[PDB]
């Protein structure tokens, strides 16, 4: 019913403007001349080809409806280990040819990171990864893959079924009977970080795969509020009130949809509290007038009794946001829609709920209120057309 | 003069093949199927490119003659005009496509640097499409004339040689085994013929401009676990080995085999044949090997491989349609002719252990023993009808002479254990 | 009331204990010797700190009076008014020095990541001096009070609890062992009390402050492979365990001797004593087992490790001055004390499969399980004396009720085997 | 007779300002306590080496132990070895029977082979040849910023194989097909089997360069080489199309004063001399500030090609057009006949159980990269004229 209601709302209908093949990502002719010899291409494909300038996936695709449900049943055909990353993160091959990118649970619901942690050191957990789909596909802004929870067997579907050498020689069984692995990334890759079943189900989340970047090129672009991921040593942007006035001085962040693009961002990361944003990709072929894919987003929903304030400071020193977003922000704060019911809500459809416990759904909505207060503190010092800029007219 | 044309006027490589060809289920492709399928291939690929006039599918094109000269006999015909159009088309037809090839491109991935044995599908190798239609396997030269595989090299990590492609279908030819597909050797334009002709995003993307100003290009996993170097043009030319293409698998499908005679492919171990020298006596108890009929076929490959040093024969493939008693096919031998100082006898240990070979390969082993005939000579000469000539060094040459005897040596030697009852098999 | 004090007071805790000591030879610390060194160690760092009133070397500091009071009996006296004050003054007296010990630093590197059991030197362990001179070794706090070793965990990869070092101290005290070091807890301004106290440039460079704005510190080879956190103050003061320093061993040579019931230290496989239960056969013919007197130390050793579930015991050091028969130190029992609900047989091998206990040692285990002096309860009280009580949740001091039993039904259990003649040894 | 008559020149003998104990590295009672209880200058030279490193030079000109630590690193016993993470190639980490520990670069590659023209830079070898060669280079033009490197014929088998409790290191070891023991180990670059190193049958060679203080007493500044390559085929760099990239780089804060930039110019014109283009950073000391030296670290990837000059290393000196004319007199100098710089460095390079560790072609070379160093001076001097080009040194 509040979802339902939700995408019936006159908000959630506003459609693109038109397109043009200088739009579309690739011509799909040169997709399907990157696979083997083999509408009724697969669910993997069909995402890949709706990737537009705009939107990642159409509003209410039925493609990413039952995209979500291959990766949960889905036979494993090969796994992986993926190599340079911050922690472990696995590549899947599935029985339709298509890929995805796998981050295991790592750690249980009920905890927070300890306060003394860095942002540096973090786990990044699959409940994130689920759970920032779902809320960036409720605030229609449809720039993260969809990623799906599951209950992997770790015999089976993981030991038995991958020729990498490495992560096999990790596979040892515990004094308690139970089989762990731990692989070989570089954080917390190590037997006192091992990944044990109970006694052989480990449990994650698959992160769809973007198509490859060979004909779909991604730049990637620096964050100018990038924490400096070094102890003791400050950052730019923590010293400078004034930043955003010299931020929005650079070629590419005076154009746009630039800078609107990372407010829609560092709302984002603020909601869930991912201060772990250094890098957001593009798609090159496109230009500087496209969104942000948000990547990982395993960082987050890490602490639910703080609110990490540091993340809003873009937003704080820059002080204008999309009329879209600052609308339906509003609307997303409102008892009869508001964040927690619409988020558990879609969350339940998973094989994984609950994936957030309770505390987070609901500090997502204290969350909100303050970045919508600080959109409120603002707009009476700077005025509203030079906070908010009109988009919606069409 | 020409000990090449006293060869094959010799009556040996004239007498009529037993059992003789009854015709349509002893042509492994269909004539009214075929055409068809390879037309609307023609029909298929027009498009996706046009997305000059379109491509017209003729019957007269080499590899469609050559498909259809497909029999139970072997992959071509002896003295075959066909092949020499075959392979002069090869040499000369412009290029139309280029593309990474299967057993690539399903790997998906998929480079594991710890993986010392990686399969084969992490090799630099394209296949091209010449003005006919046809589809030949690329080779590139990855290595001198005067360069062998240096000592400390595993058979595993050996090169892949484009000149033994060449020469190992020479020596397919000269024995009258006529197993493994037609190949030539030619001077590209890596630009003009390879990369402004692909339409694969991927391929596009290896392809770069060395500081001696060269285009080069290179397999992308090899080159990023940094196993192997690129390949680079003088600034845009080099040579390769087109390997002319099997019928496709939806028209003549193909089964690959594991040999028995497998190596560990690893860095120590080994096999069970490596140490018990009665292993065949195991192997002719063992389907299909139990009809005395497959392990001959096997040692015929065993010979060939010794004679060109190819110690990676892990597998053998068989086109289904003609049974357990069909002819091997001789695919990859892009790594023989890397030894000419060593001789690997373990490769001829099929023909060691089994003691046993066919009546009609040991005739023309024999032949080229004798001066007239000698299997040196007669491949020197036919493998100077190659652009790439000289494709083999002298050393390699006159190796093939004392490789003979050592095989000529092991038959009469077991002979002495066994009698010519069990050593020779005139099967017709 | 006090049942703790009708310990101390029973008959068993007063007799005279065999052989009765000479004096001279039976004190491994000769008195002329060890204050001559003693005040040259004191004379050479105030010149060293000098340069970085001066110290007096006082005959009647604790740590001097406890090194010339070990004796061939034990470390400490029973019932002795020096370890009181001991205690005390590792409690209270100033830091002047802090530094990363021996053991480490002579590991020079030494990080390997790829180590899963590396040595005992890379584990988060400082020396710190106080005011008297006296030595102590510093083990912070690593876990919480109701925190067990999560399942999956190897003994190899276990945490290091304060807490445990402490325990042990009193349960060798109320067994009347008097082997392990005395060992108080303390409350530490890792700031002034370590950090400003160190002339050693890597330890101060491995302390720096939380987003909590906590002053926090690390082993500086666990970090780098991320294997363990660092150690926070809130924001300053952080608890641990202080044991007393052995004498140098300029004065006291010690023999790290390996325990014949070590561990296969591996994430597979089994030692000998896992799988046969004939090993302690073997063990009685190997020299110096051979005596029967060195052997029963061992089992004294097995049985305080499986009270506190201490399977980490690979090494027991001994006095060389003491001979073969001399008893053993029970120095890091940091590992103990993890597991409340599970107690690991495995450490009681050595009673299991020997079948042999000492008089004294037997005498005193079936006193502490009758109610009137009950291990958990005297212990519950012995540890009320420190500072960092509840040194001991309450699950844990139950669980030495329970495995004393097992103990005492192992003993009658293999007497029915034996009996009293080889599973009691009365010597003197 | 040559190398005694250069250090017997007068512009070897300018000796440095007096010192203060700011411009000290660290206290030397403050090093021996970071090391074990150990089993009055008998400490040993890596010691020595250690507490010599100033403010200016790292060494002294003539020092007694540089010249014995060399002889150290030949033949002391190997302790301990260990593999590096995180580098570019293969580096292993030797320890001794001092507790002296050392960096060591394997043979990789012959003396008579050449970088493939169609290598770029970032896929060059790092060669012993190269670590050895530039100590003595550096020592020859009187910078003294090089760690000291001795050679020595190492056995992989009780020097390597069975002193190394390293997991990675070890299980690699394999017999080759021509019964020779090699090795690979577990990098990035060149760390697979077709790249093994074997010895014929178990002596394998290779460069021993003493290890740098420990960064704990003795933290290291990184600096970024503002001329540093892109590093990426395709796309260019930004010094490759700004002529006047250096009057933009001389208004950066570290560059506009020292001591820098000059500092750059001695350097860039020894990785010209030896064709390292892999100049990508220098580090420094931090506890001194922005007025010392250059580390010049790294130095495996010269001496690759001795047919060819690359000019792109000259970039540097072209754009900025000025030195410090105590390396200028020496430059002219070390080109004269009686002088040189081949005879002076196939006179050092002697003295090492590794020679001839440079074939002759690049000795030779180094006089003919040298002249067009003096060259490229005289054609940009003509231009911008003398005093403005050498800064005076001396008074
Ligand atoms: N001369 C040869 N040398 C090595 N390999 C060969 C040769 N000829 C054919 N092959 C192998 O046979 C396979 C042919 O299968 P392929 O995917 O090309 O089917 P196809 O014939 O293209 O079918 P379709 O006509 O449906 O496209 C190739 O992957 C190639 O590895
Ligand atoms: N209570 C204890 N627990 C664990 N280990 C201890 C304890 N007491 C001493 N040790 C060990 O004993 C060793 C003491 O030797 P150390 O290097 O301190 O010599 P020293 O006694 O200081 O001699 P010197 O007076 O010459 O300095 C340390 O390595 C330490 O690990």
């Amino acid at each position: 019913s509040v979802l339902q209601s939700l995408f019936e709302h006159p908000l959630y209908r506003t459609v693109l403007p038109d397109l043009t093949e200088e739009d579309t990502l690739f011509n799909l002719n040169a997709e399907i001349r990157l696979y083997p010899k083999a509408e009724s291409y697969p669910n993997w494909l069909r995402f890949h080809i709706g990737i537009n300038r705009y939107e990642l996936y159409s509003r209410h695709n039925p493609v990413i409806a039952a995209l979500l449900r291959d990766l949960l049943s889905q036979k494993i055909s090969s796994v992986g280990m993926k190599s340079g990353g911050t922690q472990l993160k696995l590549i899947m091959s599935f029985q339709n040819y298509g890929q995805a990118l796998f981050k295991p649970m790592k750690q249980t619901r009920e905890q927070e990171t300890p306060p003394d942690f860095f942002y540096f050191s973090d786990f990044e957990r699959h409940n994130a990864e689920i759970a920032a789909f779902h809320l960036d596909r409720i605030l229609d802004f449809r720039r993260v893959p969809p990623v799906a929870g599951r209950l992997v067997n770790m015999t089976r579907e993981i030991r038995d079924v991958t020729r990498d050498k490495k992560l096999w020689r990790t596979f040892f069984v515990s004094p308690a009977n139970n089989i762990c692995f731990y692989g070989e990334c570089s954080y917390y890759c190590s037997t006192e970080h091992a990944l044990c079943g109970k006694p052989d189900q480990i449990e994650g989340s698959l992160a769809a795969f973007l198509p490859d970047l060979a004909l779909a090129k991604r730049k990637t672009w620096r964050n100018p509020w990038r924490r400096s991921y070094h102890k003791r040593k400050k950052a730019e942007w923590e010293v400078d009130p004034d930043y955003c006035d010299e931020v929005k001085q650079t070629p590419p962040y005076d154009r746009g949809t630039r800078l609107l693009d990372i407010m829609d961002m560092t709302i984002f990361d603020f909601l869930m509290g991912n201060m772990d944003r250094h890098h957001y990709e593009t798609f090159e072929k496109f230009g500087n007038d496209t969104f942000i894919i948000h990547l990982d987003n395993g960082r987050g929903f890490g602490k639910h009794s703080h609110d990490e304030m540091s993340i809003l400071v873009p937003l704080t020193q820059c002080c204008r946001v999309k009329r879209s977003t600052y609308l339906r922000l509003q609307l997303l704060a409102k008892e009869e829609y508001k964040l927690s019911s619409l988020m558990e809500e879609s969350l339940l459809q998973d094989r994984l709920v609950p994936v957030l416990i309770k505390p987070h759904l609901e500090a997502l909505d204290r969350r909100l209120r303050l970045v919508l207060k600080v959109l409120s503190d603002c707009v009476e010092k700077d005025g509203f057309s030079a906070v908010v800029e009109n988009d919606l007219d069409g | 003069s020409s000990k090449l044309q006293a060869l094959f006027a010799h009556p040996l490589y004239n007498v009529p093949e037993e059992p003789p060809l009854l015709g349509a289920e002893d042509s492994l492709l269909a004539s009214q199927e075929a055409l068809r399928y390879y037309r609307r291939k023609v029909a298929r690929w027009n498009r996706r490119h046009k997305m000059d006039p379109p491509l017209q599918l003729r019957l007269e094109a080499s590899w469609v003659q050559f498909h259809l000269g497909i029999n139970r006999h072997g992959l071509y015909s002896r003295s075959s005009p066909v092949v020499s159009k075959l392979l002069q088309d090869m040499r000369h037809f412009p290029t139309i496509s280029a593309d990474y090839s299967q057993d690539e491109k399903a790997l998906l991935g998929a480079c594991d640097c710890t993986q010392i044995v990686k399969p084969s599908g992490v090799h630099l190798k394209l296949v091209l499409r010449f003005s006919d239609f046809g589809k030949a396997m690329f080779k590139p030269m990855r290595q001198q004339r005067d360069e062998e595989t240096p000592v400390d090299f595993f058979y595993f990590i050996d090169f892949q040689r484009h000149n033994a492609e060449i020469a190992a279908f020479h020596l397919d030819r000269i024995l009258d085994f006529r197993r493994v597909p037609p190949t030539v050797g030619r001077i590209v334009n890596v630009t003009k013929e390879i990369l402004e002709v692909t339409k694969n995003e991927i391929l596009q993307s290896v392809f770069f401009v060395s500081p001696a100003s060269n285009v080069c290009f290179f397999a992308k996993c090899p080159y990023m676990c940094k196993t192997e170097y690129a390949v680079c043009g003088k600034p845009h030319l080099l040579e390769g080995s087109l390997s002319a293409f099997l019928p496709s698998l939806n028209l003549a499908p193909r089964l690959s085999v594991p040999n028995p005679w497998i190596r560990s492919y690893t860095l120590a171990g080994k096999e069970e044949w490596e140490v018990n020298p009665l292993y065949c006596d195991t192997v002719k108890q063992i389907y299909p090997y139990n009809n005395s009929q497959r392990l001959l076929n096997v040692i015929d490959m065993a010979i060939f491989d010794f004679l060109i040093g190819n110690m990676d024969r892990h597998h053998y493939e068989m086109f289904t349609k003609f049974g357990d008693d069909g002819f091997l096919i001789h695919l990859d031998n892009a790594r023989g002719f890397g030894r000419h100082s060593h001789d690997e006898i373990s490769i001829l240990s099929p023909l060691s252990q089994c003691c046993m070979i066919k009546k009609k390969t040991l005739l023309h082993l024999q032949l080229l023993a004798q001066a007239d005939y000698r299997l040196s000579d007669v491949m020197r000469e036919s493998l100077l009808e190659d652009q790439l000539s000289p494709v083999l060094t002298e050393p390699h040459l006159l190796a093939l002479d004392r490789r003979l005897q050592t095989i000529l040596r092991t038959v009469e030697g077991c002979i002495v254990a066994h009698g010519q009852q069990s050593v020779i098999v005139d099967g017709p």
